[PDB]
């Protein structure tokens, strides 16, 4: 499944493709994750942009079939974790593009 | 590789030194660069130095070629000693009178 | 997908699917590696009726179905004026029998 | 796809020592919004305006090699006008989807001027050890990358994925598209930048590990531009000008020897000359098949 | 190019994600252009699943314009983007350009006037019925 | 016309200040290709005004077309009827006198 | 003719330190109409030097004359006798061998 | 070839500070002897390259030869068989044809 995944993305993000399979294989923990283009998100506001040309959005959900939490209808990630995966996308994408 | 590197217009400038004052060993040249695949082109006439000339325009030409000879020259002698026991321990079949 | 009554029997159909597979493997390792890669417009031989084109065009062209991917004119309908009014005829008057 | 990706590829031209890109925040002509009147315009409807800086340009910063090649009349001269050219043509054969190249800068050179006072051993000779000084300083302001085989990168434990992530195919078929002098490391590639600010730290603690050398009584430095001082120096940190590489100013520098409360006299020219000598070699050539890719067995 | 901007925003943020979308037209931006009279072009359905195509297809960070034109606004458009790509090209290949502003100016002209073709609305009761979302409006005359 | 390199060279030292007059005499002693009508080798992608001098193989010639015109790639100096020159003129009536 | 255009383009950028230098290169490298001896075309009000070139209608001519003249409204390259050309000289030659 | 005098001078002033558009302007609109291959009047010590234009006596000389030579003292265009030139192959032909 990895090496199938790598001879088409190259190790590079450039497409809706390309984001999805570098964050599965990377972190085992995530359960589902979507890409979302063109899009910003404003953190005093708590607000999405469904377009700002430069921007690339992403969207994830914890695995949690082996352990047990305060909220299971509706969970979180650590934010520990959120800022973990923004510094790796960042050194394999373009320079122009916000994540 | 070093002298692929390194050595072609010291050739150049030496060969035109020896155009100057009226005699030229071709073989020399000719089996230099046969053997190591360099390129030396017809040359002109450098009757313009050193013998006619500041004697210190004389002695930086001189100097100048000399240096560049002289660092290739070192490098090779310095980088020797690292495989002598390897030339040794590689084979099996070195002749019974050496071994 | 057959967007129209497709009249060609199923062995046909099946053969034209393995001949698009084979072309389309054949092709690939090239539509994935340049699928970023924006059209050269310093090539001042090759600005239209040529494939200087993008990666993209070629990888969505081929996505759809569409055979020819180059830069060649789309618009092959014009308005024409036509200044030529004189009109011969012969005719016998009764009933119109005329040329 | 990304800035690594490049800087190998351009460091892979001959001619070519190093390369850094840098993003355009600032472009030229000046772009004004019209609120009033809805549009956009050259001049600054309010005289306190934005600029609207379009995005997505890059600036190329280019290091080359001086080759001073002989001429036909006898002379020594240097042309770089084909090395600009074969760039220009390499850079528009490889730029992506909505992006593109403002210009391309070469950048000069500063030279730095160290004054200082040494006390040596006894058992010292001040010629060999102002040669290993400007050695060594010289090494450490200005380091090259080394080209590697694959074979010899393998041998290092890399996994082929991590070699080849971001090249651009060297054959097609048997056609070759370009010419290749071998691999570069990226953990060495990511650990060449251009510095601002110097700091003498860097320097005491190199030239405190020279055989003998005894302590350092005083140390400072300059910078030198064009053969003129720029500023009066000082001992502790230089800032740097943007558009310049440091180097070593063998011909600005000046360093004392004393013995025991006694001077030594150092023949400057004879230390010139071993300094220019013993400069190291190095290996840049192009390479075939074997030495590049890996056949079916 | 256009803008789109009206007084009451000069007291926003020039960073706002909506503001600086319609002030910056040059960045990220990327225009299509297809002919709608080919029998397969004319089938909405079908129009809409090849837009949706090319958004998965083209990089995330990149906004695409995409416009389904007739015969007469198809040439405009050709004419002048050939005659800007030959001139373009010149420049780069040893600066031999000759009106390279003119032919310029002529095509950020047609840009702006690029409209979608729907058909002509007709009322259905109990031969082509009004479907909305995808139909036209007439001319009191 | 009136200085030469060791003059203008004179006036751009180290430690100088600039001012206008250096700068006046340096376009006033240099060659303006606009304005004195010469520009060397022939080039396609220029425009041309009328009086223009141009160098093409082994002749110069001098533009007739009092408008200004766009040098087209294919259209070369004797091949059109822009320019003109009398070193082909002359070649042609020679060789016909040579001939004859 | 030691430099092109794109080099010493290079020199001169708004981060960059001018210097003596780049402008021994822009002036050596440029052409020098008083110390290379080439004027374009004939203007009145000018002074010319033994030796100089100037583009006439349809020639070039060399002044002969070895002291300094001031080029006279009414004395233009053809009519006075300071001024020389060859492909005058030729024309009229072969002229006289058309009309024999 | 797209500006005159009076345009350059007008970038040269009393409070004006300097811009690389400036020189990008001043290095276009003059004469390029490397580039537009002219370099006026024959010298000995300089260093010529195929398509270079020369005058010397009387007559323009192309030169002819495709790799780099230096002007000899003793060469001199019309003697050596680097140059080549129109002037001198009419001339003599001419001169053939009058004395026949």
């Amino acid at each position: 499944i990895r090496i199938s995944e790598r001879l088409r993305h190259k190790g590079r993000a450039v497409a809706i493709f390309d984001y999805e399979r570098l964050v599965l294989e990377k972190f085992p923990q995530i359960y589902k994750v979507r890409c979302i283009n063109h899009g910003q998100f404003d953190d005093a506001q708590e607000q999405l942009y469904e377009l700002a040309p430069g921007s690339v959005t992403l969207a994830v959900i914890p695995d949690l079939s082996q352990r047990s939490t305060t909220n299971d209808l509706e969970p979180k990630v650590n934010i520990n974790l959120l800022q973990e995966i923004e510094k790796y996308l960042a050194s394999v994408s373009s320079p122009w593009a916000m994540i | 590789g070093l002298v692929k590197t390194n050595l072609t217009e010291p050739l150049m400038r030496m060969q035109s030194f020896e155009l100057g004052c009226g005699n030229v060993d071709e073989e020399f040249y000719r089996g230099f660069s046969g053997v190591f695949g360099l390129t030396i082109d017809a040359p002109l006439r450098s009757d313009r130095t050193p013998l006619m000339g500041t004697v210190k325009d004389a002695r930086t030409e001189l100097d100048t070629v000399f240096q560049v000879l002289l660092q290739t020259y070192r490098q090779i002698i310095q980088q020797a000693p690292n495989y002598l026991k390897a030339s040794l321990s590689d084979r099996q079949d070195h002749q019974p009178f050496l071994s | 997908y057959q967007m129209f009554a497709t009249r060609n029997n199923k062995a046909t159909q099946e053969t034209e699917i393995i001949h698009d597979k084979a072309q389309f493997l054949q092709d690939y390792p090239t539509l994935s590696r340049d699928r970023f890669r924006a059209y050269n417009y310093y090539d001042c031989h090759a600005v239209w009726d040529t494939d200087n084109v993008a990666g993209f065009k070629k990888r969505v062209l081929r996505l759809l179905g569409i055979d020819d991917v180059r830069r060649r004119h789309l618009s092959h309908y014009r308005v024409d004026k036509d200044s030529r009014n004189l009109f011969l005829s012969i005719d016998f008057s009764s009933d119109d029998l005329t040329l | 796809v990304t800035e690594l990706d490049v800087r190998k590829r351009l460091i892979d031209i001959p001619g070519v020592r190093n390369a850094w890109l840098q993003k355009v925040t600032s472009y030229e002509p000046n772009i004004y919004v019209n609120f009033s009147d809805k549009r956009l315009q050259y001049n600054p409807p309010t005289a306190e305006s934005k600029t609207l800086n379009p995005r997505g340009l890059y600036t190329v910063r280019l290091d080359l090699d001086q080759d001073y090649r002989k001429n036909a009349c006898g002379q020594i001269d240097r042309s770089w006008g084909d090395t600009l050219d074969e760039v220009k043509q390499v850079l528009c054969d490889s730029r992506n989807l909505c992006e593109d190249f403002a210009d391309i800068v070469i950048l000069g050179e500063e030279e730095i001027g160290i004054c200082a006072d040494i006390q040596l051993e006894t058992n010292a000779d001040a010629e060999d050890v102002l040669v290993n000084i400007y050695v060594r300083i010289q090494q450490f302001l200005s380091p090259r990358l080394k080209f590697y085989t694959l074979q010899e990168l393998l041998d290092k434990g890399k996994s082929p994925a991590e070699i080849f992530a971001g090249r651009p195919s060297v054959f097609d078929g048997e056609n070759r598209l370009y010419k290749s002098h071998g691999f570069i490391d990226t953990d060495e590639l990511e650990a060449l930048t251009l510095p601002t600010i110097l700091h003498t730290s860097d320097l005491y603690q190199e030239i405190l590990q020279v055989p003998g050398v005894s302590a350092i009584k005083k140390l400072s430095i300059a910078n030198y531009i064009n053969g003129l001082r720029q500023t009066q120096g000082h001992p502790w940190y230089l800032q740097l000008t943007d558009q310049y590489r440091p180097v070593l100013g063998v011909k600005t520098s000046k360093i004392n020897f004393f013995k025991s409360e006694l001077p030594i006299g150092v023949d400057e020219e004879e230390v010139e000359r071993r300094y220019y000598e013993q400069q190291a070699a190095y290996i840049k050539t192009i390479r075939d098949r074997d030495e590049l890719d890996i056949p079916v067995p | 190019l256009p803008i789109l901007v009206t007084p009451e925003d000069v007291n926003t943020e020039p960073d706002d994600p909506y503001l600086l979308a319609r002030t910056d037209p040059y960045s990220f931006w990327v225009t299509i252009v297809l002919p709608y009279w080919p029998q397969r072009f004319r089938d909405i359905p079908f129009r809409r699943f090849v837009e949706r195509t090319l958004r998965l297809e083209a990089p995330a960070h990149i906004a695409l314009k995409i416009a389904w034109v007739n015969v007469r606004q198809m040439r405009d458009f050709e004419l002048a983007y050939r005659h800007w790509l030959e001139q373009l090209a010149l420049e780069s290949c040893e600066n031999a350009a000759c009106d390279l502003t003119g032919t310029l100016n002529r095509l950020l002209k047609i840009l702006p006037q690029l409209r979608n073709v729907y058909p002509k609305a007709t009322l259905h009761d109990c031969n082509n019925p009004a479907i909305l979302n995808q139909t036209a409006l007439g001319t009191a005359n | 016309n009136l200085r030469k390199r060791n003059e203008l060279k004179s006036l751009f030292k180290n430690k100088s200040r600039l001012s206008e007059t250096y700068f006046v005499e340096l376009i006033d002693s240099t060659l303006n290709k606009r304005d004195d009508r010469f520009h060397g080798i022939w080039k396609p992608g220029q425009t041309y005004q009328k009086g223009d001098v141009v160098y093409y193989n082994h002749s110069l010639w001098e533009m007739q077309s009092e408008n200004e015109i766009c040098a087209k790639e294919e259209q070369t100096p004797g091949i059109s009827t822009d320019w003109k020159s009398l070193l082909k003129e002359l070649e042609q009536k020679v060789d016909k006198l040579q001939h004859e």
